[PDB]
This record gives structure tokens, C-alpha cells and sequence, in this order.
RNA sequence: AAACUUGAGUGCAGAAGAGGAAAGUGGAAUUCCAUGUGUAGCGGUGAAAUGCGCAGAGAUAUGGAGGAACACCAGUGGCGAAGGCGACUUUCUGGUCUGUAACUGACGCUGAUGUGCGAAAGCGUGGGGAUCAAACAGGAUUAGAUACCCUGGUAGUCCACGCCGUAAACGAUGAGUGCUAAGUGUUAGGGGGCCCCUUAGUGCUGCAGCUAACGCAUUAAGCACUCCGCCUGGGGAGUA
RNA sequence: GGUAAAAAUGGCAA
């Protein structure tokens, strides 16, 4: 799945990319496609709100169905596509009445594989059901904190969570952060795990090709002036020359919990990560 | 597990327990695994136990 | 292999009706088995003491081989194109 | 090639649910070019220890014969996923 | 001493037959040693298979 | 495997000897044979028996013991070998013992003891010494 | 050149096995976490102390999480070329032994160079982490203690895929073949009347013979033939 | 089951 590129220059040496192997269509459906303009870190007020986002290659939206509300209904995967704005690869689903989705392609789905969402779902690879069916010590994907919303849990190439148990109207998740959490059984979440597992391996190689991911260079406070960042100034090279490293913008940037008090979430939270 | 018997002693059925603990061998076992002895050394023991019996 | 299998490749690479033992018929099962063997080995790569096994069946289909070369070069070349082993 | 499957069923179920799961995963076991020579109801019986918190199970047998193990494992998935089966084993002979 | 299942001409054991394997374990549920039963070498490995069998499925006790 | 019956014949008689066995049993072979003749006509050996089995035949040879048991065999040796064969001229023809024991020579006039070798003039193979 | 079946294979009928690979399923125990009961220690040693506990430890009861290893069986027992292989289930797969005598008809043996496998530690990438535990840190002991002992503890120990290629990797005993007193136990068979005979393993005892001696002795280190590897005083040096 | 703990060193010749 790791192709090791040779070094022919300086900029390719310990260069590594993916095969690409999985990938069944190299073009879209244009059905499901919607224009993304870029943002670069820019508000609606037009300025700089993150840092490091700008140019970066064109890309279209893929419409994905996180929701996976077509219940009754088989729908057998034509094939696993590429998609630019996530880590995992898609897999477009044509259900039997003929209407066309676009699904987080799960690890070891295949072409003609035949995908169904609903309680009386099997435990398969690629189907949605609630939590509430879903057996304890099972993996699962693309987890719905809110019932209709759409999964928002384990999305990226490789994720998943196991079901640990039921506890009436929630049942015990553990994610892949190491967080125990309780989620509301009637939350839908599908079996598997995400594919395209090899995409942290990938050394991306030369300074060029984040740029054409979108990243900007990242200048270190400890290089700048003192009137620009907290770690700024100092004759020569300066150690942090402060009790904690700081952020750009003056707080404590190591080690410093930044969770939010009293929220809703925190009874549902049974072990941090 | 040992009862005591009706019109038995304490001590009559303290000798009831002593031989059936004997007999279950989970004092035999406890010894054995206070410390580990390396795969070779356990076989080696195994066999001339088996030699004296 | 099977039995089944093994007594119709006999059928097929006997010399003469009740011949077990000529290097056709025991070629033509050893290319059977090692082929079978070497299909286990692609999904199951680190069964190397089936390998093994493989190995000596190879020899023993070469010796064999060689026998028949040295006695019948004909039957030698009718039965490679046969079994498809060269 | 013949095998024999046995499963526990739990002691809490429902007489009209456990005759439609005997009937369901009886059904699985002549899925596939597979047929069931019989299948036995061993009854409830104490079981030794306690399985999933059950002191006694409702015990059932199949004898099946078949050219390949594609029922038996559909069984065993089946039988992992479903709470009814406490426990199962399938044994060729 | 005998075997039982050569002097009784039994060439399989059932793990699903309890009775029989009952009388071959200890108190403690412990396999009996081959010595004490009488049993031969070839019926001690079947009978230990089928006590396994028999432990897993709770017929017999583990302990 | 077998790589030397000469050789395979004369330590079943060595083994024998040493036992003070009567007789013994070997797969035969026409060399064999001769060298069995050869023992007997030179005194080492009582007698020799061919016996038809269907495959390569069996020699039966009939050990002698002297009075007190002394053996007439004391010792036999291969001289030729596969891994080196050894060969004569009759006039290099060697004398075992001082001439008190034999040597077994292959010649193109047959199978035959040093003392006849010298005699007709013909050399050859030497296939053991036996004293 | 032509035959033959004894070697070597094949068929046929049987036999046993922790042989190997991949999934799945158990039960015991350890650790941790959560509560209930409860109280002033627990733990540890030659003796101590460090440590843990009084912010309720340890203990006891119940529940949960996770990893690793499989009590009993178990045996100079079994299997494998060696390294090795011990819960159970299934799937795939290797080898071996017995009998028979369908068949083939010397098709065999050894094996430089090659080419693979190869304990443990170790290395790389990713995952995992209970237990144990190099390093490391306290305590102790001691003249000192960079140790032994105690309390901890990281790598590692585990999984996958690559690499490494070495061990007192040993029976310190290369492989093949045949021959040469017996007695006794055991594993898997075969045959004939519990006994006898027989095949292949695995032990003990013991002639002949061998050996410097110790010992070996049909599982030779005896008696032979074939082929391969290896040795030629010690150190320097398995170094340059 | 044990177990007490500690317990160093001593020119080459004849
Ligand atoms: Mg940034
Ligand atoms: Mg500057
Ligand atoms: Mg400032
Ligand atoms: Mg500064
Ligand atoms: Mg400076
Ligand atoms: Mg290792
Ligand atoms: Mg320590
Ligand atoms: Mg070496
Ligand atoms: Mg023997
Ligand atoms: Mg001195």
C-alpha cells in the first residue's frame, strides 16, 4: 500500500506515497459534486484566524451520506473512489431503487459488496444500524452523538470505536482517543473500521508538497520579536526564558487543560482519553 | 469443603481438612510458582520427580 | 489431494491398466500435490514446515525426471507438455 | 463430512422465542448444500459454573452433514452475535 | 489395575457422556493420573480431550 | 547404502568368526560364490551351500573350529575397494603371512589365490587377503 | 544391449501424534479501577528499612477493564531436519509407522559451491502492555557494595511484517547401509495361541569387541564399505 | 520451606 520512492533527487529521498491500490474510479460522480473555494484561514470578517492555511490544490465537495437514513433498501458498491477533502477513501453505493450515495469507504469493503442501514441490518462490514443493536466488542465507524445528525465520531482513514456496553438510553464507547464515553443508543453508528489505514505512514517527503496540501510554513516563536510572540527577542539563540512555553497569543501552551467547565457532555464522559 | 460432623470435634474435623488438603495438592502447586524456573529447569524437575516415584 | 482426485489422475498417466508405480503416474501426482501445496503456501506463507514437505516432492518429481530422460527421451517429452512442467 | 453443533440457550427465555431461535439456527445449519440428520433437545440442566451470571441452560444438538463448513460457520457468527447463545461448540467427530 | 475401556471394548468416549467421565476426575474436578484409574495410554488422551470438550460446554466442572 | 558385498561378506565372516558361530547366511553373487570356493579348497571354510530363493540366491557357509577351538579364519581384509581399487602384476603378486595365508586375486583367468596367479603367469584385481 | 526384485519409490488397507499455518471459543490467576463492610496496620527481611495506609490501607464481598500464559492430564510419553511444539474448536497443510504385495524396475547413497530454516537477546515500522523485568532510583548489607537481599521501575517480555544468523544450537557423538550375546520397561501397530512371535520408535541393564581411562555396547564409541565436514602444541587470537 | 547476617588477603623456591 506504501510505495518507497528511490532517491534520484534530494527532495524525493525518504519520499514514500500510497499505491493507490483500492481505488476502483479515478473520476467522480458529478451528481454529487459542489464547489469548495479555499478560505485560508480567513473569517468573514476577511482576516487571519488560523494560522498555516492558504493555496493548497483546487478540490470538489463530495457529498457523503454520514447519515445513512436509507433503511430496507440494499445498495451494492460500485466502486471506491479518491477524495481530496478527507484522509479515507469513498465508496459510491447504488441502492436498489437507483438513487446513488457516497459513504466513507470502510476497511475491506469491496466492489458488488451489498451495504443495508436499519435495526434488522446484519453485523457487517458497511452497514448502519443504532447502537442499541449493535453487539458489545464490536467495531465500529462513523458514530452519531445526536440521533438524525450523522455520524461525527471515527471518520478519518483508519479510525473506529468498540461498544463496551449498554446502560438504558446510552451505551459505553470506547474512541479511539482511549475516551470512555456514553452515547445514546438510539445514535446510529456503522460496523467496521475506516480504510486507507497506510496514510500516516506516507512521508511526505519535500517542503512542496505540503504547500500543495494547503499548509503554510510555520515560523517558531522563539524567532521572532518580542513584540510579535512571547518567545520572541533575546541576543542569539534564546532558551523559552519563561516558567511555561506560551502560544502566540500569551497562554500556556504545555500541558495547560483547555476543556471548557460545566458542559452537558461531562456526565456522559466516563474516562478521559 | 470439610463439615463438621454432628458429635465430632473441632480437632476430628480440623484432621478431616488437613488430608483433604493434602489430597487437592494446592499447597504442592502454591510452592511450585512462588518463582519462576526457566522452561528447561521445570522439565528437568518434572521428570526426576517422576524417577523417584 | 484427494483419492478420488489421485486415482483419476492415475487413469489418465497409466502406462497399462493396473499400473500405479510407472514416473508418469507418480509425476503426475506429485505435480497434482505440490501444485496444491503451493497453493496453501500462498495464503499461508509461513507454514514453513509444509514448505518442506514441498521441497522433498520437487526433488522427488526431478529424480524421477531425470530417470525417465535418460530411459524414454519420447515418453519424457509427451509427458512434460502433458503436465505442462518445464 | 458430518458434525455435530451444541449450543445453550439462556434460562430466562420466553418458550414461543426459544422455538422460533431453535427453528432459526436449525435453519442455518441446513443453509448451504448442508443437512440436518437430527437435531435433540437436551432440556434445561444445571450447567457446572455459571455462564453470563445462568446457573442452568437449555441445552440443544444437531447432528449435520455437509461438503463444506460455509453452514457451520454461519452458525457460529450467529451464534457470537446472538444473546440467546450463552455458549456453542461444533465438532467434526 | 484395568482399563475400563479396553476391558469394556468402549473405543470412543463422548464428552457429551457425563456418567462415564464423572468417575474419571476428582472430587476437586481435578483429572485423574492414568496410574490410579488403570487406564491405558491411548484412552487417557481420548478421555482428557473429551473432559476438555466436556468443561467447555458445562457438563463437567473446571473446578 | 550397500556400496561393497565383497566387503559386506567378509565382515559377516569376521563377525561370526569372532562369535564362533557354526554357519552363516549371506546374499549370494557369483564372485561371492567363487570366493567361498576359494576358502573351502584352501581349508578355511568347512563347506559351502547354494541355496535358490527367486531373487539373488543364498550362500550358507560352514565355519572351521580346531581343536580347542582355535579358529582357522584369524583375520580378513579388503584390499581393492570402490573408493580405490587395487591392482597386481603377477610378478608384484603379494605373499600374506609369509605364504601362510591367502590372497583372493580377480584375473582374466578367473577368480583365483596369489600361489596361482604366480604360477600362471597373470595378475589382476586384488579383492582381499585372507590368513 | 537385455533381463530381475531384494534397495528405492507407487498403489491398496490400517495407526498414532503438544508436526506446521490461520481464524474462533473457554476457565483459573495476576494487575488496575468502582462501590459495600470494616480498621491500624500492611508489606518485606537474617534483621531492617525504603514503600503503601490512616485523604480509610491491607483484608473481605461484588462488578468492570485489559494483557499474558494455559493447573490437573503429564509419562527417559508423543511429534518434528534442527531450532522447537502442551486449554479447547474448526479450516488448510507436512511427515512418519504397520500390513499387503497392485505396480515401476536400481529410478539409489552422499553432497563442495549453492539455497532455505534456525532458541534467546537485539534491530526497524506499526500496534499492545496484565505479569515479570536489563538500565535506572531509593532501602539495606559492607572496609567499600557501581552486587547478592528489599521496595519500585523503563526498554524488553506480547502481536504483525521485515532484519539479524548466533548459543554448552549438546548425545560436546555427520549421513547411508549391513553385520555382531542376552535380560527387562514403555509408545504406535501386525500375527498366532494371559502367553508367544514380529515391525518401527523410546529407556534401563549387560556380553563379545573396542577404549588412555572414564566408558560404549543392535539407539556402538564393536566389526565393515561409500561420501562429506573438520584437526595437527599453548599463547598472541578468533585479534590485525 | 526455610534462613541466622557478615566472612578480604597471604612473593617464588625446595
Ligand atoms: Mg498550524
Ligand atoms: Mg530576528
Ligand atoms: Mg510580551
Ligand atoms: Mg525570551
Ligand atoms: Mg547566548
Ligand atoms: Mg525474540
Ligand atoms: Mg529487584
Ligand atoms: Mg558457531
Ligand atoms: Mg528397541
Ligand atoms: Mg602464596
Amino acid at each position: 500500500a506504501i510505495k518507497k520512492y528511490k532517491p534520484i533527487t534530494n527532495g524525493r529521498r525518504n519520499m514514500t506515497s500510497l499505491d493507490f491500490a483500492e481505488i476502483t474510479k479515478t473520476t467522480p460522480e458529478k451528481s454529487l459534486l459542489k464547489p469548495l473555494p479555499k478560505k485560508a484561514g480567513r473569517n468573514n470578517q476577511g482576516k487571519l484566524t488560523v494560522r498555516h492555511h492558504g493555496g493548497g490544490h483546487k478540490r470538489q465537495y463530495r457529498v457523503i451520506d454520514f447519515k445513512r437514513n436509507k433503511d430496507g433498501i440494499n445498495a451494492k458498491v460500485d466502486s471506491i473512489q479518491y477524495d481530496p477533502n478527507r484522509s479515507a477513501n469513498i465508496a459510491l453505493v447504488v441502492y436498489a431503487d437507483g438513487e446513488k450515495r457516497y459513504i466513507i469507504a470502510p476497511k475491506g469493503l469491496e466492489v458488488g459488496q451489498i451495504v443495508e442501514s436499519g435495526a434488522e441490518a446484519d453485523i457487517k462490514v458497511g452497514n448502519a444500524l443504532p447502537l442499541q443493536n449493535i453487539p458489545v466488542g464490536t467495531v465500529v465507524h462513523n458514530i452519531e452523538l445526536k440521533p438524525g445528525k450523522g455520524g461525527q465520531i471515527a471518520r478519518s482513514a483508519g479510525a473506529s470505536a468498540q461498544v463496551l456496553g449498554k446502560e438504558g438510553k446510552y451505551v459505553l464507547i470506547r474512541l479511539r482517543s482511549g475516551e470512555v464515553r456514553m452515547i445514546l443508543s438510539t445514535c446510529r453508528a456503522t460496523i467496521g473500521q475506516v480504510g486507507n489505514l497506510q496514510h500516516e505512514l506516507v512521508n511526505v517527503g519535500k517542503a512542496g508538497r505540503s504547500r500543495w496540501k494547503g499548509i503554510r510554513p510555520t515560523v517558531r516563536g522563539s524567532v521572532m520579536n518580542p513584540n510579535d510572540h512571547p518567545h520572541g527577542g533575546g541576543e542569539g539563540r534564546a532558551p523559552i526564558g519563561r516558567p511555561s512555553p506560551m502560544s502566540p497569543w500569551g497562554k500556556p501552551t504545555l500541558g495547560k487543560k483547555t476543556r471548557r467547565g460545566k458542559k452537558s457532555s461531562d456526565k456522559l464522559i466516563v474516562r478521559g482519553r | 469443603k470439610t463439615v463438621v460432623r454432628k458429635n465430632e470435634s473441632l480437632e476430628d474435623a480440623l484432621r478431616r481438612f488437613k488430608r483433604s488438603v493434602s489430597k487437592s495438592g494446592t499447597i504442592q502447586e502454591v510452592r511450585k510458582r512462588e518463582f519462576y524456573e526457566k522452561p528447561s529447569v521445570k522439565r528437568k524437575k518434572k521428570s526426576e520427580a517422576a524417577r523417584k516415584r | 489431494i484427494s483419492q478420488e482426485r489421485k486415482n483419476e489422475i492415475i487413469k489418465e498417466y497409466r502406462v497399462h491398466e493396473t499400473d500405479t508405480g510407472s514416473p508418469e503416474v507418480q509425476i503426475a501426482v506429485l505435480t497434482a500435490e505440490i501444485n496444491a501445496v503451493n497453493e496453501h503456501l500462498r495464503t499461508h506463507k509461513k507454514d514453513h514446515h509444509s514448505r518442506r514437505g514441498l521441497l522433498k516432492m520437487v526433488g522427488r518429481r526431478r529424480h524421477l525426471l531425470n530417470y525417465l530422460r535418460s530411459k524414454d527421451i519420447q515418453r519424457y517429452r509427451e509427458l512434460i507438455k502433458s503436465l505442462g512442467i518445464r | 463430512r458430518t458434525y455435530e453443533v451444541m449450543y445453550i440457550v439462556r434460562p430466562n427465555i420466553e418458550e414461543d422465542a426459544k422455538k422460533a431461535l431453535v427453528e432459526r439456527f436449525n435453519g442455518i445449519l441446513a443453509t448451504e448444500g448442508a443437512e440436518v440428520l437430527e437435531a435433540k433437545d437436551w432440556g434445561k440442566r444445571r450447567l457446572a459454573y455459571e455462564i453470563n451470571d445462568f446457573k442452568d441452560g437449555f441445552y440443544n444438538i444437531v447432528r449435520v452433514k455437509s461438503d463444506n463448513n460455509k453452514a457451520t460457520d454461519e452458525f457460529q457468527r450467529l451464534a457470537k452475535i446472538s444473546d440467546d447463545i450463552i455458549r456453542y461448540m461444533v465438532i467434526r467427530e | 489395575k484395568v482399563c475400563y475401556f479396553t476391558a469394556n471394548g468402549i473405543t470412543h468416549i463422548d464428552y457429551k457422556d457425563t456418567e462415564l467421565l464423572k468417575r474419571f476426575i476428582s472430587e476437586r474436578g481435578k483429572i485423574l493420573p492414568r496410574r490410579v484409574t488403570g487406564t491405558s495410554a491411548k484412552y487417557q488422551r481420548m478421555l482428557t480431550t473429551a473432559i476438555k470438550r466436556s468443561r467447555h460446554m458445562a457438563l463437567l466442572p473446571y473446578v | 547404502t550397500m556400496t561393497d558385498p565383497i566387503a559386506d561378506m567378509l565382515t559377516r565372516v569376521r563377525n561370526a568368526n569372532m562369535v564362533r558361530h557354526e554357519k552363516l547366511e549371506l546374499p549370494a553373487s557369483n564372485i561371492k560364490k567363487e570366493i567361498a570356493e576359494i576358502l573351502k579348497s584352501e581349508g578355511f571354510i568347512k563347506n559351502v551351500e547354494y541355496v535358490e530363493d527367486d531373487k539373488q540366491g543364498v550362500l550358507r557357509l560352514f565355519l572351521k573350529y580346531g581343536q580347542n577351538d582355535e579358529r582357522v579364519i584369524t583375520g580378513l581384509k579388503r584390499i581393492s575397494k570402490p573408493g580405490l581399487r587395487v591392482y597386481a602384476k603377477a610378478s608384484e603378486m603379494p605373499k600374506v603371512l609369509n605364504g601362510l595365508g591367502i590372497a583372493l586375486v580377480s584375473t582374466s583367468e578367473g577368480v583365483i589365490t596369489d600361489k596361482e596367479a604366480r604360477k600362471r603367469n597373470v595378475g589382476g584385481e586384488i579383492i582381499a587377503y585372507v590368513w
